[PDB]
């Protein structure tokens, strides 16, 4: 994670933002209803 | 059918001045 | 600072977020 | 420093995995599928153990690694008294923390527990129900009226401060010069930043008197029973502690429940409390 | 953008509760089993609403679902087209506020538009319905003609009801004719805040005295009291008892006992000949259904103020703790905002 | 000075005060004391109806006898919480009078006297719903150890709703303003630079650099008000809730929780939230010595 | 855990037996607890002394209601414990619709299901009540 430092520029950098969201509920609630 | 006029009430004074006004901070 | 991670460290912990966020959602619904 | 990271991640990862994906089945039970008025964790089974991780954290486990890990882990303000009074300075900060923080925990984790299975609640319902049946058979102490009065003094030591220094650019500025209109209120301030350090020496030495406190009561203090109107009761007398005793002394005679191995037969409609049921 | 502000405000509180009010009158409206749910559709019968029960719904829910439709669909109707002084048009405006102390006094004559709006509101019983009290039906007639107490008095419901809208009448058209004509000079420093602060005192002294009075004597029939819920349970337990044995009149702790114990400056015993022989066979078992799910706050042990099951929710109670706790902390930014007027013309921060 | 009052309350509500606590040495021992409550009830007078006294009550006029008036039920606390209504208006009323009149300091006493009258309109504002008799409040006041176990059971209920908030800003604001002004007062504008001679060196006359420095790990205070900010919260955001739960504490309550209790088939597992909060609660404090016989719904 | 022995509620003092369904149980819950807890908050009684609906309070009664088909039709005729004095006034009941404006629309339906609630709530645990 080089680049330069953050404050109130960086949003959802595009992707892996949506992907992130859809990534983490595929192993909540997988993980929850039916392990 | 027309059901839904219990949840254009409430969130007549729920969503606004709460997420039409904090978050755009117009005034 | 590190130049490898440094920022990117607390965010692996907060990952648990979103972990109990779905997992109560699917016992409140069914 | 790296010691701090790995108490965080720890305290944090376990207080957040008991409040989703436990149970108890050793006392009572709650956090049932992530959904608890309370969301508690700590049970505390009567008693190497075993040696997995659903089997190990049921009967504990859970308090047992959240008072192992999160209480020696501590740090806060020793490791800030090794990086800042080195760099900038003024280890003033650090005083307080080891009263007011270091205190509260090690009281709770080192006097209750073993003097024996059940310490105390981890969470927000669960740390109101110890602490008003753990108070409910002791209460009245000596040394707790101090821990009250520090909580109700150094808050209002900061609202008085709070609302007497925004109302004191424009003609008030920041430059003090209000001890005169205060002054002819109530007392007077000597000035001299002693506003900072009034508040540290109440909040940190009332902490630590709360604690001192609840360490004793644990350990085999007194508490209860005035001594004095204890026996002096032969027939008519009713007062504060009449009323308080028979308030608590009744209470936490039924509905017992927190024992699963002492209490038994309680019930049978021949327990203590009669007025009006 | 002064006059915007209180218009887009209007029609966004009018359509609001009225919405709300034409959602749950739907959503509930059981068969018989009212008083649950209803702080909004409760005050509409105190002045047009049915007698007693549930009149049907066809005709009946015609003054009360056509009413409130008709007064959410005018206020929001007027607040859609009214909410454009506050996005164009020109800044501020004074025609014939500019915080002139003798433009102010012409300017806010809204005394002999609110005195003219609560009196021919109220007057409008003896010419329509007559609210429903006293009797057990409806039926506004005669005039009850400062009558009460000069102080504060919120209980003045008590055993005439017509007095309360008799008491607009007076107090409407005096204040209306003598508002208008009223349009030292060392008053108090008059301006917009000043004039905001003690409107919002007075209004709000208003709101925490009937958020008791509102749930006391009279109001509201199908609500219960702190007075419902331990003189109808007391009602309750020597009915029980006296079915049984009977004579009130004995000794278990403190005297009373059964019922009556004789204080203050009165029997309490509300006349021995009609506990003995009595006279109430239907209206008694009525009472004592309300007193069974209490007031101050419905919801192993039993089912009360601690440990419960099930249950419905409270009357008064949700009124009392929820508009009375936003009518005091109103007041208390309002009175500290007054400060903040008096010290900025010889002051400011 | 300002408002011709403060000097006729606070003066009769320390006297009646000081008075009353010397009557009561027969078994006081600083802790407990009124003795005087051991016949027929606590305190059941009925004074006024609906919304208190107001069209023309036991206060000025005692009335009735003499000296057997003044001892039975609240008796001289009749008096004193009309002192408390008239010495905290006043405390408030001199206290914006003399600050802005003085000189210039607005607000800071309408927001302070927010937590002063945040317990002293408590004790008024309850009897004004539930019963405008005069029980709550034990006679003498001393300990007050009855409002944290009656405020327990009803009238209040169990505390788990707005109470949860406030009492977690007036006990957890303890703590951080602690913390803030040791590190202000051990080296900022007010020392820092003085005296350090091992002892107590003669002074005479760093808070921008030790404000983002100490308080860091994430973020700081970012303002110079920002402090003052944080001081006005534990008064305002604890102040507002704790007055807010009480005035509300008259008869609706809330408490909710009501029990988990959802097994398999359909039984009674329970857990700690309000079965065993409850247990310990619906039991001991519902065993208010010898008062009701009659009603079993509402005690 | 609901299993069909469980919800096996008699349907007389002979020695019959009915057979209800999960969504029989779910129905009388409802209905006893939004127009009758106001009296009987957990199965006990706020105007009487000590008149529980357990399995021990019911077969003692006249006839015993302990079956289905007996307390279904106590619920519209309403009695008052020894059975000898008509409390069809006092107490509501299915065939007071004047008083119970409540249960005005539910029929012979619902009277079978408030009935089998509390026998079934009696099945819950094993002696506590
Ligand atoms: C009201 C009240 C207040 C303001 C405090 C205030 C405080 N408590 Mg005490 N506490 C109370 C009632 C109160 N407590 C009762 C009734 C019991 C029983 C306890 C049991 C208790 C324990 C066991 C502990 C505290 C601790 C603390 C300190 C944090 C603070 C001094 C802390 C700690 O460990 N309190
Ligand atoms: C807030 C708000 C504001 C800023 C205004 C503003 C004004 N009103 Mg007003 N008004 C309001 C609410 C408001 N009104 C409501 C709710 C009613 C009912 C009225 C009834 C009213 C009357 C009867 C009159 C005004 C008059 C006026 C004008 C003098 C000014 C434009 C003027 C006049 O005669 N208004
Ligand atoms: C925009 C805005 C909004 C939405 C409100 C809203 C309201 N005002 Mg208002 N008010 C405002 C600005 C605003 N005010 C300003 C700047 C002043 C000065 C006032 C002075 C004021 C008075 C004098 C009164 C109200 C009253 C009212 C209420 C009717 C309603 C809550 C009412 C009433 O009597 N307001
Ligand atoms: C945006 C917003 C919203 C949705 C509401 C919503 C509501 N307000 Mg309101 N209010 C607001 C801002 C807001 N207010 C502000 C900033 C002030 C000052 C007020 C002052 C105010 C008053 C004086 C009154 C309301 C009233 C009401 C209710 C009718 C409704 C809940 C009502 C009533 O009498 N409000
Ligand atoms: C209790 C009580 C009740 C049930 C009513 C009932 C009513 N009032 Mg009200 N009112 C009361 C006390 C009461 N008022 C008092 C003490 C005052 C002073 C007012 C001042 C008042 C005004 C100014 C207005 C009403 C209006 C109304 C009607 C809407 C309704 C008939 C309406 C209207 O505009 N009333
Ligand atoms: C812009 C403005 C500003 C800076 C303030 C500033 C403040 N208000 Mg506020 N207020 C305003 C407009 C404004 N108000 C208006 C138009 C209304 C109506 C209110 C109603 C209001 C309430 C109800 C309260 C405050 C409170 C407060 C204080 C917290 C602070 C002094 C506080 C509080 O409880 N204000
Ligand atoms: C209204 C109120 C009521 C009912 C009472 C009631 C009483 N006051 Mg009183 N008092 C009040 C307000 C009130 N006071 C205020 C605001 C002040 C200032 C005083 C100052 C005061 C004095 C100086 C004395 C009393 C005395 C008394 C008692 C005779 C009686 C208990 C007595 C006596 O000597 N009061
Ligand atoms: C009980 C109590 C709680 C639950 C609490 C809670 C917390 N304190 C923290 C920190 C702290 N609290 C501090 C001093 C204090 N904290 C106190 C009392 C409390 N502090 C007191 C009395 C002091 C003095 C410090 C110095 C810190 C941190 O650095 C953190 C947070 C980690 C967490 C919000
Ligand atoms: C409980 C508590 C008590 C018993 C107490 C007691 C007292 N406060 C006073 C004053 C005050 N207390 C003040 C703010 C606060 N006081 C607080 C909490 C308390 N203050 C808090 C949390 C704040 C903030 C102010 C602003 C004043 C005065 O002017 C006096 C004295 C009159 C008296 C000693
Ligand atoms: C309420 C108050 C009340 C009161 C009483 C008093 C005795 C009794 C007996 C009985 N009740 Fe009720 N009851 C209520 C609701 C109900 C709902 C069914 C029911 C069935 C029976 C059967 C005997 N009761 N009831
Ligand atoms: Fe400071
Ligand atoms: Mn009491
Ligand atoms: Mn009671
Ligand atoms: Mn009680
Ligand atoms: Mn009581």
């Amino acid at each position: 994670r080089p680049f330069s430092d953050i404050i109130t520029s960086v949003r959802y950098w595009v992707i892996h933002s949506i992907t992130i969201p859809a990534l983490f509920i595929a192993g909540w609630l997988f993980v929850s209803t039916g392990l | 059918a027309y059901a839904i006029f219990d949840p254009l009430v409430d969130v007549l004074p729920v969503i606004p001045v709460l997420f039409l006004a904090l978050a755009f901070v117009w005034q | 600072p590190i130049f490898t991670v440094r920022w990117v460290a607390v965010h692996t912990l907060a990952v648990p977020t979103i972990f109990f966020l779905g997992a109560i959602a699917a016992m409140q619904f069914i | 420093g790296i010691l701090l990271f790995p108490c965080a991640y720890l305290a944090l990862g376990g207080w957040l995995t008991g409040t989703t994906f436990v149970t108890s089945w050793y006392t009572h039970g709650l956090a049932s599928s992530y959904l608890e008025g309370c969301n508690f964790l700590t049970v505390a089974v009567s008693t190497e153990a075993q040696g997995d991780f659903t089997r190990w954290c049921q009967l504990g486990g859970l308090w047992t690694f959240i008072a192992l890990h999160g209480a020696f882990g501590l740090i806060g303000f020793m490791l800030r008294q090794f990086e800042i009074a080195r760099l900038v300075g003024v280890r003033p900060y650090n005083a307080i923390a080891f009263s007011a923080p270091i205190a509260v925990f090690v009281s709770v984790f080192l006097i209750y527990p073993l003097g024996f299975a059940p310490s105390f609640g981890v969470a927000a319902i669960f740390r109101f129900l110890l602490f008003f049946q753990g108070f409910h058979n002791w209460t009245l102490n000596p040394f707790h009226m101090m821990g009250v009065a520090g909580v109700l003094g150094g808050a209002l030591l900061c609202a008085i401060h709070g609302a007497t220094v925004e109302n004191t650019y424009s003609m008030v500025t920041a430059n003090r010069f209000w001890s005169q209109i205060f002054g002819i209120a109530f007392s007077n301030k000597r000035w001299l930043h002693f506003f900072m350090l009034f508040v540290p020496v109440t909040g940190l030495w009332m902490s630590a008197i709360g604690v001192v406190g609840l360490a004793l009561n644990l350990r085999s203090y007194d508490f209860i029973s005035q001594e004095i109107r204890a026996a002096e009761d032969p027939e008519f007398e009713t007062f504060y502690t009449k009323n308080l005793l028979l308030n608590e002394g009744i209470r936490a005679w039924m509905a017992p429940q927190d024992q699963p191995h002492e209490n038994f037969v309680f019930p049978e409609e021949v327990l203590p409390r009669g007025n009006a049921l | 953008k002064l006059l915007g502000a209180h218009v887009a405000h209007a029609g966004l509180i009018v359509f609001w509760a009225g919405a709300m009010t034409l959602f749950e009158l739907a959503h509930f409206i059981p068969e018989k089993p009212m008083y649950e749910q209803g702080l909004i559709l409760i005050p509409h019968i105190a002045t047009l609403g049915w007698g007693v029960g549930p009149g049907g719904e066809v005709v009946d829910t015609f003054p009360f679902f056509v009413v409130g439709v008709v007064h959410l669909i005018s206020s929001a109707v007027l607040g859609f087209g009214g909410v454009y002084h506050a996005i164009r048009g020109p800044e501020t405006l004074e025609e014939y506020w500019k915080d002139k102390n003798k433009m102010t006094t012409i300017l806010g004559f809204h005394l002999i538009v609110l005195g003219i709006g609560a009196l021919l509101l109220v007057a409008k019983a003896m010419f329509f319905g007559g609210l429903y009290d006293t009797w057990a039906p409806g039926g506004g007639d005669v005039r009850v003609i400062k009558s009460p107490f000069g102080g504060e008095g919120w209980i003045v419901s008590v055993n005439n009801l017509e007095d309360v809208v008799g008491g607009h009448i007076w107090i409407g058209l005096i204040c209306i004719a003598g508002g208008i004509w009223h349009i030292a000079r060392r008053a108090f420093i008059w301006s917009g805040e000043a004039y905001l602060s003690y409107s919002l005192g007075a209004l709000s002294m208003m709101g925490f005295i009937a958020t008791c009075f509102v749930w006391f004597n009279n109001t509201v029939y199908p609500x219960x009291x702190x007075x419902x819920x331990x003189x109808x349970x007391x009602x309750x337990x020597x009915x029980x008892x006296x079915x049984x044995x009977x004579x009130x009149x004995x000794x278990x702790x403190x005297x009373x006992x059964x019922x009556x114990x004789x204080x203050x400056x009165x029997x309490x015993x509300x006349x021995x000949x009609x506990x003995x022989x009595x006279x109430x066979x239907x209206x008694x078992x009525x009472x004592x259904x309300x007193x069974x799910x209490x007031x101050x706050x419905x919801x192993v042990g039993g089912v009360a103020t601690e440990i419960n099951s099930v249950n419905f929710v409270s009357p008064r109670s949700w009124l009392a703790t929820s508009h009375f706790v936003l009518a005091f902390f109103f007041l208390v930014g309002h009175l500290w905002h007054a400060g903040r007027a008096r010290a900025a013309a010889a002051g400011f921060e | 000075w300002f408002g011709v009052i403060m000097i006729p309350t606070l003066l009769a509500a320390t006297i009646c005060f000081v008075i009353a606590f010397i009557a009561a040495p027969p078994v006081d021992i600083d802790g407990i004391r009124e003795p005087v409550s051991g016949s027929l009830l606590y305190g059941n007078n009925i004074i006024t109806g609906a919304v208190v006294p107001s069209s023309n009550h036991f206060y000025p006029i005692w009335e009735a006898a003499s000296l057997d008036e003044w001892l039975y039920n609240g008796g001289p606390y009749q008096l004193i919480i009309f002192h408390f209504l008239l010495g905290a208006s006043c405390y408030m009323g001199r206290q914006w009078e003399l600050s802005y009149r003085l000189g210039m300091r607005p607000w800071i006493c309408v927001a302070y006297s927010a937590p002063l009258a945040s317990a002293f309109a408590v004790f008024l504002i309850y009897p004004i719903g539930q019963g405008s008799f005069s029980d709550g409040m034990p006679l003498g006041i001393s300990g007050t150890f009855n409002f944290m176990i009656v405020f327990q059971a009803e009238h209040n209920i169990l505390m788990h709703p707005f109470h949860q908030l406030g009492v977690a800003g007036v006990f957890g604001g303890a703590l951080f303003c602690a913390m803030h002004g040791s590190l202000v007062t051990s080296s900022l504008i007010r020392e820092t630079t003085e005296t350090e001679s091992a002892n107590y060196g003669y002074k005479f006359g760093a808070h921008g650099y030790f404000g983002r420095l100490i308080f860091q790990y994430a973020s700081f205070n970012n303002s110079r008000s920002l402090h003052f900010f944080l001081a006005a919260w534990r008064v305002v955001g604890v102040w507002f809730a704790a007055l807010g739960i009480s005035t509300m504490a008259f008869n609706l309550n809330g408490f909710n929780f009501n029990h988990s209790v959802i097994d398999a088939k359909g039984n009674v597992i329970n857990t700690w939230a309000d079965i065993i909060n409850r247990a310990n609660l619906g039991m001991e404090v519902m065993h208010e010595r010898n008062a009701h016989n009659f009603p079993l719904d509402l005690a | 855990e609901l299993t069909p022995e469980v919800l096996t509620v008699p349907l007389n003092s002979e020695g019959k037996t009915i057979t209800l369904t999960e969504k029989q149980y779910l129905e009388g819950k409802r209905l006893f607890q939004y127009a009758c807890a106001s009296c009987h908050v957990g199965g006990i009684t706020k105007t009487n002394p000590s008149l529980d609906l357990r399995t021990e309070t019911l077969a003692l009664a006249t006839p015993p209601r302990d079956n289905i088909e007996g307390l279904v039709d106590y619920m519209k005729n309403p009695t008052t414990y020894d059975g000898e004095q008509e409390i069809a006034e006092v107490h509501p009941s299915l065939r007071s619709a004047d008083i119970f404006p409540k249960m005005r629309n539910l029929t012979e339906k619902d009277l079978v299901a408030i009935a089998g609630h509390i026998l079934v709530e009696p099945k819950i645990l094993g002696d506590k009540w």
